[PDB]
C-alpha cells in the first residue's frame, strides 16, 4: 500500500523457513516447488535475473510435505499451556 | 489490568487534585502533565470513569475545562482505532458502548456549548481539534440506545405538585402493591417463600404479609416511592392510562431486558433519569451537608456509566414491562435507526447550521454591499463557522470518506455503509456549499482557501449513483441546477473573454476538476452524468475549446486548469463527443433518452457535430496532432492543443478504448449496438507517438515546461503501445538524449578540470543545462517507465536487440548520471523545485527521496540486461567490477577482460552454473553468435559497469 516491493522488512531468520500454503474449503492450489526450472513458469520474468535460487532445484527426490490431518488426537497436556494446568499429589493417608 | 480499580481511583483523585484550589500555576501544570503522560499509557478500558468525569465537567467550557479538553483529544486521537473501527483493535480492542454514548453526547454538549458562547480565539483554537478528534473517534454508523433523551443540581419532576388524577389512582396503588409483590416473587424464586411473621430466611423483608392481612399504616411507607414514581411518570409530558378496562405472587416474571416500541423504551429511559433526578437531588442535599462534592450517580444520568444507568434503565423498564403485561399505555418521536446512527444526527446538525449559514451570508452580502458595516447580528455564527464548522467537516470528511463512500451493494467502507438518506441529504448538502459560495467569493476571503479544500473533500466521496437512481428529486435538481449553474458561469467567462469574473478566478475551477475525477474512478458517468448534465458540460467543452482558440494572455496562463479539468469531464463524460456519428447507437445520447419533442424544447439539434462543431471528429484532431509532430513546431508556437486537447485525448482514449470494438466486448448482446467509439490499440499508439515525437522536437526548448504535466496525463496512454514502437521512437528519443548528455558531462568534466572564476561560471551554465536536461527526462523517462514494466515479459522472453541496444543507451545515460554529482544535485533541485516526487510516485503506484533514473536503468531494465549477459560471463562480472573498483578506465578493464577471457565459468565446477547454462541455451532466441569473444567482452564489461555504479549508489 506504501509503494514498496517488498511485503515484509527486516526478518530475522531464526530456526529458518519453510514453503507454505493453507487452502480454504474447496480451493484447488498447485505447489509448484523448483524441481524443475521448465515447469517453474514465470521465473524468468521474476527471479532468475534477480538472483533467487528456485528451492529444491537440485533435490532428486520429490520434496515431502505436511499437511494438518484435522483429525483429533489425544496428546499430552503442554507443561506451560496458557490456561491448562495438571497437578500431581501422592503420599496423603487419606487422598491416594 | 490486574489493578485497574485503584488506577482509576488514583486517576480520579488526580482530577480532582488538578481541580483543585489555593495551587500556583506551575502546582497546576505539574499536575495536568501528570495527567496527560498518565491518560497517554494507561489503557482506555479502565479511563471510562475518567472519561464520564470529563464528558460531565468538559462541555461547561470554561476557562479551566483546558486541561480536561486536551485530554480527551490526546486521548481521542490515539484511540480512534479503539472507537472507531467495529473490528478489535490489536492494541487494546473495541470500545464499550457505555464509552460510545460517552463520546457522543460529549461531542454534542461540545458543540452546542461552543455554539452557544461568543468566539474567542484561544477557545476556538484549542477547542476545535477536541472536537474534531471527537467526531472522528466516533462510529457514525454507531446507533445510540436512546436517540430521545432528556455538583451537579439534578431537577427533579413536580412529583408532588402534580396530583395524580382518580382515574389511574387506582392502577398507582395497583402497581405500588406490585412492587412489593414482586420483591415477595423475587423472594419466593429465591427460595424465601414470604412468612406472615418476622422470617428467618427473609433477609431482605423478615415481615411480609399478602396485601389483604398487611398493615395499611406499613404499606403507606413502603409504597410512597413508587406512588411519587408514577405521579412523576403523569406529571411529565406522558400520559399513562389503562389500556384495558379494569381498576400477592406475581408468577409472570417481570423481564426488563425485553425490547418495545422504541419512543415507548426511551421514555421509560427518561423515567430512569427522572429516578436519578429524584436520588441525585436528595444524596447532593446530605453530600453538601458532609462538603461537597460530586458522586458518580449524581453526575447527570445520561453522562453516567452504563452500569448504573443499567440499574437504573432496569428500574424504570420493570415498570414499563409491568405496564404493557397488565394492560396500560403511555402516549408523550419514532427515531428510526437512521436517525440514530450519529452520522445522520450529525447531518441533521449539519443542514441545520446549513440553513443558519445561508442566512448569515445572505445578511453579510447585504451589509457588505452597502458600504462596510462591521456590525453583523450574527458575527458570532461567522466566526463560529470558520473557526469550527469548516475544519470540523473537513477532517470528519476526510477520515470517513471511505464509509461514506460505501454503499449498500458496493461496500468499500471498512466499516458499515452509508445510508440512503444520509448520502443523498449529504449530496444536497455539497449542492447547498455550492450555493453559499454561489457568486460568493468576496465573503469570506481570508478563509477561502478552506472553503475550497472542504469543498474538494465534499466533491470526493458522493456516491451519487444512489440520488440519481433511487434518490430524491429535491437533492437530484439540486445537483442539476449546481452543474447548469457552472456550465452557464463558463459560458459567461467564454463571452467575456472572447463578481463572477473574482468568482471564476478564486475558484480556479478545481472542484468541478476533482469532481469529474472522482466521477471518472468510480464510472459514475454512466448515469450521474446525462440528459441536462450532459448537454451542459458539452457545451461547456466547446466553450474552453473556444478559449482555447482565443489567445490572450489570461487564457493561455489559464490553459493548465482549462486542460486539466477538460481531460477529466472527457473521463466522466457518458457519450463519444469524438466521432459522434454512432451516438445513436449509444443507448447514453441525449437524443436517444430523450422524446424528439424534449430535444425541441430544450434546443438539442438532434445532432453533437451540430451543438459541439468547435471540436471535431478525434480522425480529424488525430490528423492535425500527426501534422503537428510532423512539422516540429515550438511549444509556444500552438499552445492550446497540448494545454486542452491533448489531455482530453489521453484521458478519452483510454477510457473509451474497451468500449472500441477492438477491445473484446463484454458480450455478442452489449456489442450488438455498434460502439460510439472506434477507436484502437493503433490509434492509441499513433497518438502516444505524436506525444513522443512533440516531445523530442521540443526537447532543446527552453519553454518547454508544461511537458513534465503532459508526462502526467500521457501516463495511461502509455500502455497497450505497440512493441515496434520501441525502435521506431524510443530508441531515437533515448539516443538522441544519451547523446546531449554525453556532450553535457563532457562539458562538465571540462569545466571541473580546469580551475577558474569563469571555469566556475561555466560549470554554472552546465548547472543550467542540467536542470533542463532533468526536465527532459522528466518528460521522456516516465512514459517509458510503464513501456517497459508492460512489455517486460516480451522483451525478456523473445530476445529483442533493439531492447538491448536501448539498455546499453540507458546504461550510458546512468553512467553519465552517476559520475555527474553536478547531475544528481540538479536532478534533486529540479524535483524539489517542481514536485517531480509527486509524478514519480503516481508513477510507482501505477506502473529528492528516488531517482527516476535510477528506477528506470538500475531497478526495471538491469534484469533484461543481466539476462541478455550469461551467467558464465556473470563468473567474470565480480572480476571486472574489482576492477572498476581500481579504478580502471572502459578500455583498460576490456584490455584485461579480454587478457582473462580463459577463466570462464564452467558447467561441471558448480550445479548452480549447469542449469543456469541449460536455462540460458534453452531459451529459444538464444544464437551460437553469441559465443564471439568480442561481444562476450562488450556485455561482460558493460553489464559489470551498471552494477559497479549501482553497488557504489547503494553504498555511498
Amino acid at each position: 500500500d506504501s509503494g514498496s516491493e517488498t511485503a515484509f522488512r527486516e526478518i530475522e531468520i531464526g530456526d529458518g523457513f519453510l514453503p507454505v500454503c493453507s487452502l480454504g474449503p474447496g480451493q484447488v492450489g498447485h505447489l509448484n516447488l523448483g524441481q524443475d526450472v521448465s515447469s517453474l513458469r514465470f521465473f524468468a520474468i521474476c527471479g532468475l535475473q534477480e538472483g533467487f535460487e528456485p528451492f529444491a532445484i537440485n533435490m532428486q527426490r520429490p520434496v515431502t510435505t505436511w499437511f494438518s490431518k484435522s483429525l483429533p488426537q489425544f496428546e499430552p497436556v503442554p507443561p506451560e499451556h496458557p490456561h491448562y494446568e495438571v497437578a500431581r499429589m501422592d503420599g496423603t493417608v487419606d487422598t491416594p | 489490568e490486574h489493578r485497574a480499580i485503584m488506577v482509576d481511583s488514583m486517576l480520579h483523585t488526580v482530577y480532582r487534585l488538578s481541580r483543585g484550589r489555593s495551587l500556583t500555576k506551575a502546582q497546576r501544570d505539574v499536575i495536568e502533565d501528570c495527567l496527560m503522560a498518565l491518560c497517554r499509557y494507561i489503557r482506555p478500558s479502565m479511563l471510562q470513569h475518567l472519561l464520564r468525569r470529563l464528558v460531565f465537567d468538559v462541555p461547561i467550557l470554561n476557562e479551566f475545562a483546558k486541561m480536561p479538553l486536551k485530554l480527551l483529544t490526546n486521548h481521542y486521537e490515539r484511540c480512534w482505532k479503539y472507537y472507531c473501527l467495529p473490528t478489535g483493535w490489536a492494541n487494546f480492542g473495541v470500545t464499550s458502548e457505555e464509552e460510545l454514548h460517552l463520546t457522543r453526547k460529549l461531542f454534542w454538549g461540545i458543540f452546542d456549548s461552543l455554539a452557544h458562547k461568543k468566539y474567542d480565539q484561544e477557545l476556538y483554537r484549542m477547542a476545535m481539534p477536541c472536537l474534531c478528534a471527537i467526531a472522528g473517534a466516533l462510529p457514525p454508523d454507531y446507533v445510540d440506545a436512546s436517540y430521545s433523551s432528556k455538583n451537579f443540581d439534578p431537577r427533579p419532576v413536580e412529583t408532588l405538585n402534580v396530583i395524580i388524577p382518580e382515574k389511574l389512582d387506582s392502577f398507582i396503588n395497583k402497581f405500588a402493591e406490585y412492587t412489593h409483590e414482586k420483591w415477595a416473587f423475587d423472594k419466593i424464586q429465591n427460595n424465601w417463600s414470604y412468612g406472615e411473621n418476622v422470617d428467618e430466611e427473609l433477609k431482605t423483608h423478615p415481615m411480609l404479609r399478602p396485601y389483604k392481612t398487611f398493615s395499611e399504616k406499613d404499606k403507606e411507607i413502603y409504597r410512597w416511592p413508587i406512588k411519587e414514581s408514577l405521579k412523576a411518570m403523569i406529571a411529565w409530558e406522558w400520559t399513562i392510562e389503562k389500556a384495558r378496562e379494569g381498576e400477592y405472587n406475581p408468577q409472570p416474571p417481570d423481564l426488563s431486558g425485553v425490547t418495545l416500541s422504541r419512543e415507548l423504551q426511551a421514555m421509560a429511559e427518561q423515567l430512569a433519569e427522572n429516578y436519578h433526578n429524584t436520588w441525585g437531588r436528595k444524596k447532593k442535599q446530605e453530600l453538601e451537608a458532609k462538603g461537597g462534592g460530586t458522586h458518580p450517580l449524581l453526575v447527570p444520568y445520561d453522562t453516567l456509566t452504563a452500569k448504573e444507568k443499567a440499574r437504573d434503565r432496569e428500574k424504570a423498564q420493570e415498570l414499563l414491562k409491568f405496564l404493557q403485561m397488565n394492560g396500560y399505555a403511555v402516549t408523550r418521536l419514532d427515531t428510526s435507526s437512521i436517525e440514530k446512527r450519529f452520522a445522520f444526527g450529525f447531518l441533521q446538525q449539519l443542514l441545520r447550521w446549513m440553513d443558519i449559514s445561508q442566512e448569515f451570508i445572505a445578511h453579510l452580502e447585504a451589509v457588505v454591499s452597502s458600504g462596510r458595516v462591521e456590525k453583523s447580528p450574527h458575527e458570532q455564527e461567522i466566526k463560529f463557522f470558520a473557526k469550527i464548522l469548516l475544519p470540523l467537516i473537513n477532517q470528519y470528511f476526510t477520515n470517513h470518506c471511505l464509509y461514506f463512500l460505501s454503499t449498500p451493494a458496493k461496500v468499500l467502507g471498512s466499516g458499515g455503509h452509508a445510508s440512503n438518506k444520509e448520502k443523498e441529504m449529504i449530496t444536497s448538502l455539497f449542492c447547498k456549499l455550492a450555493a453559499l459560495v454561489r457568486h460568493r467569493v468576496s465573503l469570506f476571503g481570508t478563509d477561502a482557501p478552506a472553503v475550497v479544500n472542504c469543498l474538494h473533500i465534499l466533491a470526493r466521496s458522493l456516491d451519487a449513483r444512489t440520488v440519481m437512481k433511487s434518490g430524491p428529486e429535491i437533492v437530484k435538481a439540486g445537483l442539476r441546477s449546481f452543474f447548469e449553474s457552472a456550465s452557464e458561469d463558463i459560458e459567461k467567462m467564454v463571452e467575456n473573454l472572447r463578481q463572477n469574473l473574482t468568482y471564476t478566478t478564486v475558484a480556479l475551477l478545481p472542484v468541478l476538476t476533482t469532481l469529474f475525477q472522482h466521477i471518472a474512478q468510480h464510472q459514475f458517468g454512466d448515469d450521474v452524468i446525462l440528459d441536462d448534465v450532459q448537454v451542459s458540460c458539452y457545451r461547456t467543452l466547446c466553450s474552453i475549446y473556444s478559449l482555447g482558440t482565443t489567445k490572450n494572455t489570461y487564457v493561455e496562463k489559464l490553459r493548465p486548469a482549462l486542460g486539466e479539468c477538460l481531460a477529466r469531464l472527457a473521463a466522466a463524460m457518458p457519450v463519444a463527443f469524438l466521432e459522434p456519428q454512432l451516438n445513436e447507437y449509444n443507448a447514453c445520447s441525449v437524443y436517444t433518452t430523450k422524446s424528439p419533442r424534449e430535444r425541441a424544447i430544450l434546443g438539442l439539434p438532434n445532432s453533437v457535430e451540430e451543438m459541439c462543431p468547435d471540436i471535431p471528429v478525434l480522425d480529424r484532431l488525430m490528423a492535425d496532432i500527426g501534422g503537428l509532430a510532423e512539422s516540429g513546431a515550438r511549444y509556444t508556437e500552438m499552445p492550446h492543443v497540448i494545454e486542452i486537447t491533448l489531455p482530453m485525448l489521453c484521458s478519452y482514449l483510454p477510457r473509451w478504448w474497451e468500449r472500441g470494438p477492438e477491445a473484446p466486448p463484454p458480450a455478442l448482446p452489449a456489442g450488438a449496438p455498434p460502439p460510439c467509439t472506434a477507436v484502437t490499440s493503433d490509434h492509441l499508439n499513433s497518438l502516444l507517438g505524436n506525444i513522443l515525437r512533440i516531445i523530442v522536437n521540443n526537447l532543446g526548448i527552453d519553454e518547454a515546461t508544461w511537458m513534465k504535466r503532459l508526462a502526467v496525463f500521457a501516463q495511461p496512454i502509455v500502455s497497450r503501445a505497440r512493441p515496434e514502437l520501441l525502435h521506431s521512437h524510443f530508441i531515437p528519443t533515448i539516443g538522441r538524449l544519451r547523446k546531449r548528455a554525453g556532450k553535457v558531462v563532457a562539458e562538465e568534466e571540462q569545466l571541473r578540470l580546469e580551475a577558474k572564476a569563469e571555469a566556475e561560471e561555466g560549470e554554472l551554465l552546465v548547472r543550467d543545462e542540467f536542470s533542463v536536461l532533468c526536465r527532459d527526462l522528466y518528460a521522456l523517462y516516465p512514459l517509458l517507465i510503464r513501456y517497459v514494466d508492460n512489455n517486460r515479459a516480451h522483451w525478456l522472453t523473445e530476445p529483442n536487440a533493439n531492447a538491448e541496444e536501448l539498455f546499453r543507451m540507458v546504461g550510458e545515460i546512468f553512467i553519465y548520471w552517476s559520475k555527474s554529482h553536478n547531475f544528481k544535485r540538479e536532478e534533486q533541485n529540479f524535483v524539489v523545485q517542481n514536485e517531480i516526487n509527486n509524478m514519480s510516485f503516481l508513477t510507482a503506484d501505477s506502473k529528492s527521496v528516488q531517482t527516476s533514473l535510477i528506477v528506470a536503468t538500475l531497478k526495471k531494465m538491469l534484469p533484461i540486461g543481466l539476462n541478455m549477459c550469461a551467467p558464465t560471463d556473470q563468473d567474470l562480472i565480480m572480476l571486472a567490477k574489482t576492477r572498476y573498483a581500481l579504478k580502471d578506465t572502459d578500455e583498460e578493464v576490456r584490455e584485461f577482460l579480454q587478457n582473462n577471457l580463459h577463466l570462464q565459468g564452467k558447467v561441471e565446477g558448480s550445479p548452480s552454473l549447469r542449469w543456469q547454462m541449460a536455462l540460458y541455451r534453452g531459451l529459444p532466441g538464444r544464437e551460437e553468435d553469441a559465443d564471439d569473444p568480442e561481444k562476450i567482452v562488450r556485455r561482460v564489461q558493460e553489464v559489470s559497469a551498471v552494477l559497479y555504479h549501482l553497488e557504489q549508489t547503494e553504498h555511498p
